[PDB]
């Protein structure tokens, strides 16, 4: 058999990511002008001001994508992604600094993200 | 003649890439550093003769086969790069996938 | 959302159940286990994961649970396991293996190895990481030979020599007060760990314990010094006071004794037994027969790993040009013939591969390859399974236990057996970071990156001028590990309890981390992981024909080894 130096055989089946966690799909819409690419693991709230999207089912979660890809936003594009849930202690600091603190606050989150001109909140 | 760090590294390049073409030409299959070694001369040479990026990154893919090289050699080398100066300066090329 | 895994693998490293080839051989290692969170994978690079607020926290100061290093996606191969995790470094030691990450928003990061702003990360996704190994077997004879032991995966280097001085290439033996402080104080340019041996013959106890004194981390025993009954008896009496190893190359010429004579000058004391085939030194021809017993830590070099066509003949013709022997004088023919044996050196892959020798180690320079000691371990192993088959413990199509049995020979062996096992020798939560990466199609030949004390040493890297480091000419090259007074803090020297004591290295003024020798007088046999046999060798005197076990031991020796002609430039 052909011997290829250090190759994998990789076992049979599928490697299922986040499993167990809540899944959200929502429509996001780039308004600006230049493309947006987010990446798997930014708490989704506090992206971009220009993206529009319901900002609140953005708190406490990210994509739902394998961890270190990211989704990509070409200028006017408009598209469904789907969120998982945050881990951990559910707690995001710095970033935009919308959140600093528990997830759990989303009064708070989305006063400061209006504020801002964070585009969606409802 | 002034040789810079660089220049005094890649002569060895050429020395190696001088080596694997005997041994070529005594019917030797090649092993990977003499396959690397003469893919990066045939580009270093290839800049120095004036060719473009984008011509190297084709012929790079087309001067060793799988008959010229042992088993498992192609699978181990996923590209192989140089930096070269070209009339318009230094350059990189990169040849992706060199051997099939 | 599903990954199908041969893109998982390509992402991040292979996982439970996927096997990896080991560089060209036959040999398969199988994931065990994986201390990741499927889809909180750590990486790092332009919109990956260990990014601030994100995989990275943003919050905590370096003392609070942030590491200095993070290897993400390690796929490690050692005597404790074989299996995927992130491996955390702090202070120059490994602090934490499991998952790093930020607790703020990842599911099962270890609490001790979250990525913070001081942290540097090290992508080992696709990579093999092992212990640096560890040479007991050591000729001080050029200094060109520490680049040649790092680029093959050696970390920690043991012996002695003071440059080419005939007693050096002789032995591993730096003698005396002045020649040990001297390469004491020479060591501290060296980029590698050191421990140096003191001539372990005398017949008075002063002569070789101020040696210990002085700066020695445990003794040589040669023949070419009188491997005698009393030097035998003065070095293990100065050893168990010193608590430090002895390593013995035995009468060969059975001067003044035989092998049972030997042995019973040791009288159940511990002792390395160096090159215990016997092709590189020892009581003639049946030293191979001291790695049966309970107090013997037996070691091979590595000229005669494995067993092979040109093995004989190259060994014969070495002999003879080392010794000065001539074809023509009767009496060199015949110790010649007495020495270089392919019944011994057939049964020696075997006892390998049963668990019999416990550690591998070079020889350096004076009949051993520098770096070669990983290199012929893994072509042993292959070997082996080509002979032999795939060993009765095996499971699932994998070599697991064998790579466990064999991966031990060159790093927590040797370390336990020179009492520096609670430093290094192995990939654990408190031990120092010396740690290789490998590509698996390089696995055992060319290390990639060497790091020492948690900063890289040695790597295989391209161009300095380039506008990346990955064109070419690729080659093994010294980084900043090596450089300046980091030098100091990435290594160890390694000394005796007493010289410790004594403030040997502020008398020197030595910088270097000081590693202290310990516990290595109260381990036998039982204590080598995975190569913990004892049983009755017995070595025919007529034909050199082994039996273990009522079984002769014989193998044929290969016309050709993977790791080699398709890696190697010469
Ligand atoms: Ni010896
Ligand atoms: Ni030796």
């Amino acid at each position: 058999n052909y011997i290829v130096p250090g190759e994998y055989r990789v076992a049979e089946g599928e490697i299922e990511i986040n499993a167990g966690r809540e899944k959200t799909t929502i429509r996001v819409s780039n308004t600006g002008d230049r493309p947006i690419q987010v990446g798997s693991h930014i708490h989704f709230v506090e992206v971009n001001k220009e993206l529009l999207f319901d900002r609140a089912e953005g708190i406490g979660r990210r994509l739902n994508i394998p961890s270190g890809t990211a989704a990509r936003f070409e200028p006017g594009e408009e598209m469904e992604v789907e969120l998982t849930e945050l881990g951990g202690n559910r707690e995001v600091f710095g970033i935009s600094d919308l959140t600093n603190g528990s997830v759990d606050n989303k009064e708070l989150i989305l006063q400061r993200a209006k504020e801002l001109g964070y585009k969606g909140v409802e | 003649m002034h040789l810079n760090p660089a220049e005094k590294e890649k002569l060895q390049i050429f020395l190696a890439s001088e080596l694997l073409l005997r041994r070529k030409a005594r019917g030797l299959k090649l092993n990977y550093p003499e396959a690397v070694a003469i893919i990066t001369s045939f580009i270093m040479e290839g800049a120095r003769d004036g060719k473009t990026v984008a011509m190297l990154m084709e012929e790079g893919k087309h001067v060793l086969t799988r008959d010229d090289v042992m088993e498992g050699v192609p699978e181990m080398i996923d590209d192989i790069q140089a930096e070269a100066t070209f009339p318009d300066g230094t350059k990189l090329v990169t040849v992706h996938n060199p051997i099939s | 959302m599903k990954i199908n895994r041969q893109q998982y693998a390509e992402s991040y490293g292979p996982t439970v159940g996927d096997e990896v080839r080991l560089a060209d051989t036959d040999l398969w290692i199988e994931v065990e286990k994986d201390y990741t969170t499927y889809g909180d994978e750590v990486n790092f690079g332009g919109g990956k994961v260990l990014r601030e607020g994100m995989g990275e926290n943003g919050t905590y100061t370096r003392t609070e649970n942030v590491l200095d290093l993070l290897l993400t996606n390690a796929l490690i191969l050692d005597y404790t396991g074989i299996y995927k995790a992130d491996i955390g470094v702090k202070d120059g030691y490994i602090v934490g293996i499991g998952k790093g990450g930020n607790p703020d928003i990842m599911d099962g990061v270890t609490p001790n190895m979250i990525v913070g702003t001081a942290t540097e990360v090290i992508a080992a996704e696709g990579k093999i990481v092992t212990a640096g190994g560890i040479d007991t077997h050591v000729h001080f004879i050029n200094p060109d030979q520490v680049d040649v032991a790092l680029a093959n995966g050696i970390t920690t280097l043991f012996g002695g020599g003071t440059g080419p001085a005939e007693g050096s290439k002789a032995t591993t033996v730096t003698p005396g007060p002045w020649n040990i402080e001297k390469m004491l104080k020479s060591t501290e340019g060296l980029p590698i760990n050191v421990g140096i041996l003191g001539k372990g013959h005398g017949s008075s106890i002063a002569p070789i314990m101020e040696q210990i004194d002085a700066g020695a981390a445990g003794l040589k025993i040669h023949e070419d010094w009188g491997a005698t009954p009393a030097s035998i008896d003065r070095s293990l009496t100065v050893a168990d006071e010193a608590d430090v190893q002895v390593a013995i190359h035995s009468d060969t010429l059975n001067e003044a004794g035989f092998l049972e004579d030997t042995l019973r000058a040791i009288n159940g004391r511990v002792i390395h037994s160096f090159h215990v085939e016997g092709a590189g030194g020892g009581h003639a021809p049946d030293i191979m027969a001291m790695a049966g017993h309970p107090n013997v830590l037996p070691s091979s070099t590595n000229p005669t790993r494995p067993f092979t066509v040109n093995t004989i003949d190259e060994h014969l013709d070495m002999l003879m040009v080392c010794h000065h022997l001539k074809n023509n004088i009767p009496e060199d023919v015949a110790f010649a013939d007495s020495r270089i044996r392919p019944e011994t050196i057939a049964a020696e892959d075997i006892l390998h591969d049963l668990g019999i020798i416990s550690m591998m180690s070079t020889d350096a320079l004076a009949m051993g390859r520098a770096g070669e000691m990983v290199l012929r371990t893994w072509q042993t192993a292959d070997k082996m399974k080509k002979q032999r088959g795939p060993l009765a413990e095996e499971k699932n199509g994998s070599d697991n236990f064998r790579l466990k049995r064999y991966v031990s020979k060159y790093t927590i062996n040797p370390a336990i057996a020179q009492g520096i096992a609670h430093e290094v020798g192995s990939i654990e939560e408190g031990k120092f970071a010396d740690l290789v990466l490998w590509e698996p199609k390089f696995f055992g030949v060319k290390a990639d990156r060497v790091i020492k004390g948690g900063i890289i040493a040695y790597a295989q890297i391209g161009d300095p001028s380039a506008s990346i480091p990955t064109p070419q000419p690729v080659m093994g090259r010294r980084m900043y590990g090596t450089v300046g007074d980091l030098i100091h803090d990435t290594n160890i020297t390694f000394m005796s309890k007493s010289s410790i004591q004594q403030g040997v290295p502020a008398k020197l003024g030595l910088k270097r981390r000081i590693g202290t020798v310990k516990n290595c007088r109260n381990i036998g046999k039982k204590d080598m992981k995975w190569n913990d046999v004892t049983t009755d060798i017995d070595i025919n005197p007529e034909t050199y024909e082994v039996k273990v076990d009522g079984e002769v031991l014989t193998c044929e020796p290969v016309k050709e080894l993977p790791m080699a002609q398709r890696y190697f430039l010469f």
